[PDB]
């Protein structure tokens, strides 16, 4: 954690590691931090091939041409994702992002899945 | 070349963790546009446009919650000019140090706290952590900065700040850092209150 | 309108250097700070270093520091990351993206993304 070497890079968790859902379903993903980053969190969406899309920033402001069904909370160490209708287009690797200390840290990620 | 834009703190060049400090520019000279560059763990440059009172052109930067990135030596630029940023002289270098990172340390003061005028005081500052540096405050602002002791008998780093001959009272507090992180100090000592009794 | 276009996909071989390059175009570019990021089979996503908006100078991230240098020209409108010494596990695709700012010089977010360049070490 700390040895007097400065911050340690912000190490964040996130979870879950894989999700298989249905289309019109609510889920959601946790992220937690090893330090507090306050709202300085940022979730993003990466479709394979494309590039990751920001999708919620400053913990939750949703940035422009973002449905409302993708919805996110949280503060301080822990928080959240949620998806309330699932649908095909949304399919895809999700991440958290730290915006506090510099060793900007990503999460492992987040793999939303559609059985059929 | 243009003249030295000058940069200012307010309340102070110390700042604890998670509050807000607020940098000013000021010049005589009048720059629609004002630049702010930080050096250390997070290089940034930030811009606001000037407002333009009397005859003198200032502009209010606003450090937010404090962190360890926004510490560092600031040094504000200016520029009349808008694309290009035709700049001026860099500002007088500020330094804004974060405080409450790591352990307090202590301070004493010998002969005592309460002294008669003209008895020379030299306050010590000292904690079991290896703490590079020891850095003193006064009234909530000071530059004395002296290097720590080796780990001294008592298993100690100590380091011994000779105030001089003491003629007005006042709160002094002190601070530690480390060496690889210059810019980032510790929680804040106790007051120790140095009352002057004159006749 | 602001969007990111990064040179074409490269494959070299190890101890060689790569120098990535990222367009700039939709605004001007010295207001943008380009950070590189980079995603790798193993490694979900990793902040190499950035640019900073102004003067163009770059912070590096520790592990990264001695290998990768990130310049930009303005006249070119471009930004660049090298890679001295390529390692096998330094195969990875990577991004060049603007860092948002906000109040309190904290930026929050990378709004803008570019398609990404993959480098392939193979011996
Ligand atoms: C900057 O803030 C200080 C403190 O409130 C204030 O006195 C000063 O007028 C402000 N300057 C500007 C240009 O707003
Ligand atoms: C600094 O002091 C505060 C109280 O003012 C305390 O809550 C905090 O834990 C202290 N930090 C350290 C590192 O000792």
């Amino acid at each position: 954690g700390g040895s007097g070497g400065g911050g340690s890079a912000i190490r964040m968790t996130q979870s879950p590691s894989s999700v298989s859902a249905s289309v019109g379903d609510r889920v959601t993903i946790t992220c937690r931090a090893s330090q507090g980053i306050g709202n300085w969190l940022a979730w993003y969406q990466q479709k394979p091939g494309r590039a990751p899309k920001l999708l919620i920033s400053t913990a939750s402001s949703l940035q422009s041409g973002v449905p409302s069904r993708f919805s996110g909370g949280g503060s301080g160490r822990g928080f959240t994702l949620t998806i309330s209708s699932l649908q095909l287009e949304d399919f895809a690797t999700y991440y958290c992002q730290q915006s506090y200390i510099t060793p900007w840290t990503f999460g492992q990620g987040t793999k939303v899945e559609i059985k059929g | 070349v243009h003249r030295k834009p000058s940069l200012l703190a307010h309340p102070g060049r110390l700042v604890k963790s998670e509050e807000t400090v607020i940098l000013q520019c000021w010049s005589d000279v009048r720059f629609e546009h004002f630049l702010l560059h930080r050096e250390g763990k997070f290089k940034d440059t930030l811009h606001l446009i000037g407002e333009h009172h009397d005859g003198v052109s200032k502009a209010n930067f606003s450090i937010g919650p404090m962190m360890q990135d926004l510490a560092g030596t600031y040094r504000c630029y200016g520029s009349v000019t808008h694309s290009p940023y035709q700049l001026s002289a860099p500002s007088d270098p500020l330094d804004i140090v974060i405080t409450g990172l790591y352990e307090k340390p202590s301070l004493s003061a010998q002969p005592g706290p309460t002294v008669l005028a003209g008895e020379s005081v030299t306050l010590s500052c000292s904690s079991r952590s290896s703490y590079d540096m020891y850095h003193l405050s006064r009234e909530g602002e000071a530059h004395e900065c002296r290097f720590s002791a080796g780990p001294k008998v008592n298993g100690t780093f100590q380091a011994d700040f000779p105030l001089g001959p003491a003629t007005h009272g006042g709160t002094y507090r002190c601070f530690g850092s480390f060496r690889d992180s210059p810019y980032e100090w510790s929680n804040s000592s106790d007051p120790l209150l140095v009352s002057v009794i004159g006749n």
